[PDB]
């Protein structure tokens, strides 16, 4: 199991890197997710490392290389979730060298069985041999489905004796097996003979061993623990007669074409499935563990693989005004920067990116391959607290620094938590603060074999130029050099900024604790001296009362012209300073409790 | 070969350095070779590890 | 096309002069039975041709103390016996004795469930007959057949075109067709003996042709003629990019079948299902009607006799009358049986007193059934439901009824605020002292093609012509539920409060009224009345023409209010000189 790619003919480097990128992503790679994009091999290149791929996700692209045979004898399966041109899920095109000293001549695809969605284009190949002489509409199951097939080949032999026309080669082991068109009238799809109960299950995508739903080479669906089915275990039974819905004793939840027990923690639950974002007509709602969807608020949606952007940019960044939890990913190109040509868009203005201080929820990956030359930080998403990973970059990454040369901190001081994937931190030659960052505290679960962080600035020239983060904070290190960009303070916080003490036995703001916060005391508290000032913020929660005490509060005055339960009220201090009711007989106020004593 | 290089105008489809190539055929189709650290259909994108 | 069945087993008619006309009703134009198939207790000779287009049956078929020679079911393919006629048996046919000669079951090719009672039936000659094993399913089912021989009948042979033997009858028409026992390889169902003739995967009973389009009957969903194994849903689940989005193409499940919307008087639910209740903790939200989930606590729900504690409850008794106090709408039935308003010794229950049955004066809605056989001589009508608006019928009496009144005491009938029956017969009989019963329009509280009002046994309308019991002169179509001018369906003039009335009081007399859309309403008290004009155009103190006491601007008022204002010699409130 692998990634696949998505260059389309373009391709990075020379003809060996272009080799060895290719070797190196598909060496033992037996599901490719995405596509397998074969685009100018050269004639000596050893291709046997793809003898073990049997499903790719979406197309097959093989064009303009030089060598003579391609060997997938063991592909069966491909889906084309992914169509090249909007039409193809194989495409093949001018495999041949201009002075026809070297050409492709086969396709040595013998066990490939069912082609899900999409076409097939073979043109322009003239040396290519047997295409003209396989029964593609066995292969392709869509009927509507567009196949080429045509200018490929001159001279070509004729297909062995034994293959009875059909065939993928001029040998006796190169015969086509023929899956569908030799069924049983009954069957609507793949056999393993041509008897009436030697049919597949309907679930399956390519061939079968048997007629059960786990006898099934590949699953269409879902993959409930070895049997391919439509849909996972539904929490309600129907009864047909009694038009009643009983629970379900025995659910799972639909993830990603397999069923599960329960939803993984960084996604939120719909109509028995995990997704990566609700409805149209739903929001996302915080329940116990699991986040669920319930029928909205802005849909601040994000960039890459899925959106209509794939970099934030001079016509895209005006979207995440008065943004606070971005749908998907955040993606930061070169071209995002500086500017695209080629469709109209200028360069962006570097002070717009101010437009993200408000985004505290990331549901995807953030990617920062570009920032503007004079921010040595990532100050713009200090008040980040989440990235979710639900969708990462290739496979595996939710949080990616590549190459960003005038940055020296990393900055995002509120971030608790990456609930998925991996960190790649890596070429910042700037780079300083991140050395002494305790990333367990940061990203959920074990971290071993999860961060990279290689290269950088180099950590002894960091200490030595006396980079280390204000000695204020406890072990576990810092975001950059500040007392306010610390994990934890090894005291006391004020305001989140780490200081020695809270103010609670001298000092003229008079304090008090709280989570390991300084707090002030209430303004009509009364400062001690050598003592604590107060338990709390409130009224009633101070030491001594500095003016006037009203029952159990303290206040400045003795109230005047309050409306009660009862009309107006009025209270007068005593010889201790403490507020008593005025006589019943009193206009705007008095001196005692009497009648005597009424203004 | 099969490609050859692209216009004036047309050499703005490809980022970051890279040379862009036309494909000789009815509707146009985009080449670009990127640089050994550049990757993606325009070579947009950085090449990790 | 789809109708429900009935829920008596062998018990009697409740109206046996009404019997046959019942069956009528709920089975005229049927294909499909969505319950049990009953036909019991018939006469000699009973017009039975409205069965001849049932094609399928959810439950069992019970065929049982009848006298009719034959009942004309050959079109009937298979019973899917969902639920069984005691346990274990899908057909029966039992005690038919006059009686019956011939099964005539021509199309009858499957049984997806349970085995067959034919026993003490002294005219049938044709039970012997029948390969039963080929009309039992593929699929592991007891199967258990028990066949009565003793006929006392000189039967005659099946038609000589009936190879093997094998018939329903003596014509040749009759002869059986084998479907599963005489065919090459593990098919389920054939049109002959090649290993080319098979029947889908998802047939039952047979088919014309190999695909799933070419079925006599669904083994599982039948999705607009294509037999399927799951109904579309509503909401599919992309694998590759973990989202949920709307099926263009879904379907909600409707017994054995898809629909594009959910039937009158189901609850639609976002699963795909149609249901007669809510799943546990949801709500019941109107648009039709779905359910929803409890996203906050669930609301009080009033539940009535079959649901929740009250399952095994036959009535309602001075033991559980105060369980409805304070309720708009019963989640349930409601019955008033003799043991209601009667003792019981077995656990020393009071009868229910006139006054206790005030509890349902706040009732609106119905989801079952109302079922009264007893109530108090003390009562003229039903007036203690006057307020009813609504009966569901998704519970019915007998599996047929969803309002029957039996044997009382009643001159006319209290449901005045009665405007739907959304399901289910009405029965109203022997009640000997009833007479607005023809008053009422029922075609305009039914909801469905298969209901009517059944009725016998009640006041003649000759002699209520000649007493003079008849609808208030003032009722808009000569329509009403008794004789007086508040119990008028419609009125023709205006509507007051809660009666209909001549006029009202708006040039004339001193407790002066106003209209509003055909309703008659009081003045302000502060409004002044005006002699051969428009009193007031509201019940608000601003609104009248002119002020009984003194101005208060916009308004009228009798005392000056505390700006403190005096009542001045202009008319209206001034100002005080006193502050
Ligand atoms: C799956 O569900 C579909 C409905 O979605 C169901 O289709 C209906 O089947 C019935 C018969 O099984 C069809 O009814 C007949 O159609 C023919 C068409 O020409 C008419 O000739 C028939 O009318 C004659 O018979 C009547 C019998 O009393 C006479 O009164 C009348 O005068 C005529 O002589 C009759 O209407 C019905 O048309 C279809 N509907 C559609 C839309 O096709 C289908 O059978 C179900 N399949 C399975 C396998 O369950
Ligand atoms: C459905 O899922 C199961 C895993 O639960 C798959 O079984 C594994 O298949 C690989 C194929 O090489 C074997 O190496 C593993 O040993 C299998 N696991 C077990 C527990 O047997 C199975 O292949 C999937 N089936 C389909 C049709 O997709
Ligand atoms: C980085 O953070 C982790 C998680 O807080 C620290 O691991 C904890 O260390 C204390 C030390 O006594 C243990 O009591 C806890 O049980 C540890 N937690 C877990 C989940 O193992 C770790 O010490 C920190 N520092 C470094 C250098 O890793
Ligand atoms: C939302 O956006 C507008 C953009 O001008 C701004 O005026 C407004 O104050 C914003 N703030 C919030 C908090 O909604
Ligand atoms: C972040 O960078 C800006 C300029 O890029 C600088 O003024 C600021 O002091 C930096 N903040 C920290 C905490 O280093
Ligand atoms: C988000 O930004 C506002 C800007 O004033 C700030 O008040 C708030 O504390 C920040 N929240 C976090 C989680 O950093
Ligand atoms: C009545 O029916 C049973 C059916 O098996 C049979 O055993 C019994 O001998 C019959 N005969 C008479 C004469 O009752
Ligand atoms: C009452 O009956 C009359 C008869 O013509 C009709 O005009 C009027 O609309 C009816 N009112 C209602 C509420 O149905």
């Amino acid at each position: 199991v692998c990634p696949g790619t998505l260059n389309g003919l373009s391709v990075t480097g020379d003809a060996e890197n272009q080799y060895q990128t290719l070797y190196k992503l598909y060496e033992r790679c037996e599901v490719v997710m995405g596509n397998l994009e074969i685009v100018l091999t050269g004639h000596n290149a050893d291709l046997s490392f793809l003898q073990w791929i049997r499903e790719v996700t979406g197309y097959v692209l093989v064009a303009m290389n030089e060598f003579s045979t391609l060997p997938l004898p063991n592909l069966r399966v491909v889906r084309g979730t992914q169509v090249y041109d909007g039409k193809f899920a194989i495409f093949v095109m001018l495999n041949y060298n201009t002075n026809s000293s070297h050409a492709l001549r086969q396709l040595r695809l013998t066990q490939l069985t069912e082609i899900l969605s999409g076409g097939v284009y073979i043109e322009k190949n003239d040396k290519l041999c047997h295409m003209d002489t396989i029964d593609w509409r066995d292969i392709v199951r869509d009927r509507d489905a567009e196949i080429v097939v045509k200018d490929n080949g001159r001279s070509c032999p004729p297909c062995h004796e034994v293959c009875k026309g059909r065939c993928w080669g001029p040998g006796s082991e190169d015969c086509q097996t023929l899956t569908k068109t030799i069924c049983a009238p009954q069957c609507n799809g793949h056999c393993f003979g041509p008897n009436p109960n030697q049919c597949c299950h309907d679930e399956c995508a390519g061939g079968c061993s048997g007629p059960q739903d786990t006898d099934c080479f590949a699953c269409r669906h879902f993959n409930d623990s070895g049997a391919c089915v439509p849909r996972c275990p539904q929490p309600l039974v129907y009864n047909k007669l009694t038009f009643q819905l009983e629970p379900n004793p025995h659910t799972k939840y639909q993830y990603g074409g397999v069923c599960v027990a329960s939803c993984p923690h960084n996604f939120v639950v719909d109509q028995t499935s995990c997704v990566r974002a609700c409805p149209p007509d739903k929001m996302e709602v915080d329940k116990n563990g699991l986040k669920m969807c319930e029928p909205c608020p802005k849909a601040c949606e994000g960039t890459g693989s899925g959106s209509r952007f794939q970099t934030v940019d001079s016509s895209n960044i005006d979207g995440f005004v008065n943004c606070t939890k971005i749908l998907g990913n955040l993606d930061f190109l070169i071209t995002g920067l500086n500017g695209d040509p080629w469709h109209k868009i200028p360069a962006l203005d570097p002070e717009k990116l101010n437009v993200f201080r408000t985004v505290r929820e990331i549901t995807g990956y953030l990617n920062i391959q570009s920032w503007p030359p004079h921010m040595h930080n990532f100050s713009v998403f200090s008040n980040l607290t989440t990235i979710g990973g639900r969708s990462l970059y290739n496979r595996g990454f939710s949080l990616l620094i590549m190459k960003n040369l005038n940055v020296t901190s990393l900055g995002f001081r509120s971030l608790k938590e990456i609930s998925a994937g991996r960190i790649y931190i890596s070429a910042n030659r700037q780079l300083c603060y991140h050395h002494s960052l305790n990333w367990t505290k940061v990203l959920r679960g074990p971290t071993e074999e999860r961060l990279d962080i290689k290269h950088n600035r180099p950590r002894r020239d960091c200490v030595a130029e006396g980079k280390v983060c204000d000695p204020l904070c406890s072990s576990g290190g810092c975001w950059g050099p500040g007392p306010g960009q610390c994990l934890s303070c090894r005291n006391y916080s004020r305001g989140g900024v780490c200081v020695t003490h809270c103010n609670f036995l001298n000092g003229e703001p008079r304090e008090f604790a709280h989570e390991a916060e300084c707090f002030s005391c209430h303004p009509e508290c009364q400062p001690m001296e050598g003592t604590a000032t107060c338990n709390g913020s409130g009224s009633d929660t101070c030491a001594q009362c500095a003016h006037f005490r009203d029952g159990p509060h303290c206040v400045s005055s003795c109230p005047h012209g309050v409306l009660g339960a009862k009309g107006p009220i009025y209270k007068y201090p005593d010889v201790q300073n403490e507020c008593r009711p005025c006589h019943e007989n009193c206009t705007q106020g008095c001196k005692g409790p009497e009648l005597q004593d009424c203004l | 070969s099969h490609l050859v290089k692209c216009a004036e105008k047309e050499k703005t489809f490809c980022v970051n350095g890279g040379e862009c190539f036309m494909v000789k055929s009815n509707p146009s189709r985009y080449l670009c070779k990127c640089p050994n650290e550049f990757t993606g259909d325009r070579c947009q994108n950085y090449v990790m590890a | 096309q789809v109708c429900t069945g009935t829920d008596m087993k062998l018990r009697l008619p409740a109206s046996p002069e009404t019997h046959l006309d019942m069956l009528r009703h709920l089975y005229q134009g049927c294909q499909v039975v969505q319950g049990n198939l009953e036909l019991t207790y018939l006469p000699t000779n009973a017009s039975l041709s409205f069965l001849q287009d049932i094609q399928e049956v959810q439950g069992y078929v019970l065929i049982a103390h009848n006298q009719v020679r034959q009942v004309p079911l050959q079109r009937l393919r298979i019973v899917r016996g969902t639920q069984l006629f005691e346990d274990n048996y899908a057909l029966a046919v039992l005690d038919n004795g006059g009686g019956l000669r011939e099964l005539q079951l021509r199309s009858l090719t499957e049984i997806l469930k349970g085995g067959v009672l034919i026993q003490r039936n002294p005219q049938l000659c044709y039970q012997d007959t029948i390969l039963w094993k080929d009309i039992f399913h593929k699929n592991n089912q007891l199967a258990l057949t028990l066949i009565d021989t003793n006929r006392s009948r000189a039967c005659h042979p099946c038609s000589p075109m009936c190879k093997g033997s094998r018939c329903w009858g003596e014509s040749s028409e009759d002869c059986q067709s084998l479907t599963r026992t005489v065919c090459a390889g593990g098919c389920a169902r054939c049109k002959g003996p090649l290993p080319t003739d098979c029947c889908h995967e998802q047939c039952a009973a047979g088919c014309t042709g190999p695909k799933h389009s070419d079925c006599l009957a669904c083994l599982h969903f039948n999705h607009s003629g294509i037999c399927e194994l799951h109904c579309p849903a509503l909401v599919t689940y992309n694998t590759d990019t973990f989202e949920s989005m709307p099926n263009p193409e879904g379907r909600y499940t409707f017994g054995a079948s898809c629909v594009t919307a959910c039937p009158y008087n189901y609850l639609s639910t976002d699963v795909g299902f149609c249901t007669l209740v809510c799943p546990l903790h949801n709500q019941e939200v109107t648009a039709t009607q779905r359910c929803e989930k409890c996203s906050k606590p669930c609301a009080r729900v009033c539940y009535g006799l079959g649901m929740e504690h009250l399952r095994e409850v036959r009535a309602v008794t001075s033991a559980n009358i105060q369980e409805f106090a304070g309720c708009k709408k019963i989640f349930g039935s409601l019955a008033f049986l003799p043991e209601s308003f009667d003792g019981d010794p077995a656990s020393n229950t009071a009868p229910l007193q006139p006054e206790q049955l005030q509890v349902f004066e706040t009732l609106e809605e119905i989801t079952g059934y109302l079922y009264i056989s007893a109530w108090p001589d003390s009562l003229p009508d039903l007036s203690v439901f006057q307020n009813l608006q609504v009966i569901r019928g998704r519970i019915l009496h007998n599996g047929a009824y969803s309002l029957t009144l039996q044997g009382l005491g009643i001159s006319w009938l209290g449901l005045r605020s009665l405007r739907e029956l959304g399901s289910g017969l009405a029965l109203i009989h022997h009640n000997t002292h009833l007479c607005f019963v023809h008053t009422v329009p029922w075609d305009q509280l039914f909801r469905n093609p298969h209901q009517a009002l059944l009725h016998t046994a009640n006041r003649p309308e000759d002699e209520c012509v000649g007493e003079g019991l008849a609808c208030h002169q003032l009722c808009a179509r000569g329509h009403c539920w008794g004789p007086g001018p508040t119990q008028c369906v419609n009125c023709s003039q205006f509507l007051r409060g809660q009666e209909c009335v001549e006029e009202c009081r708006v040039l004339q007399g001193l407790p002066r009224e106003y209209v509003n859309a055909r309703h008659c309403l009081p003045c302000h008290p502060e409004c002044q009345p005006q002699n051969g004009s428009v009193t007031c155009f509201g019940p608000e103190a601003d609104q009248c023409v002119a002020c009984a006491h003194y101005k208060d601007p916009p308004f009228c008022v009798a005392r000056c209010p505390s700006i403190w204002k005096f009542p001045d010699e202009e008319g209206a409130c001034q100002p005080c000189p006193i502050n």
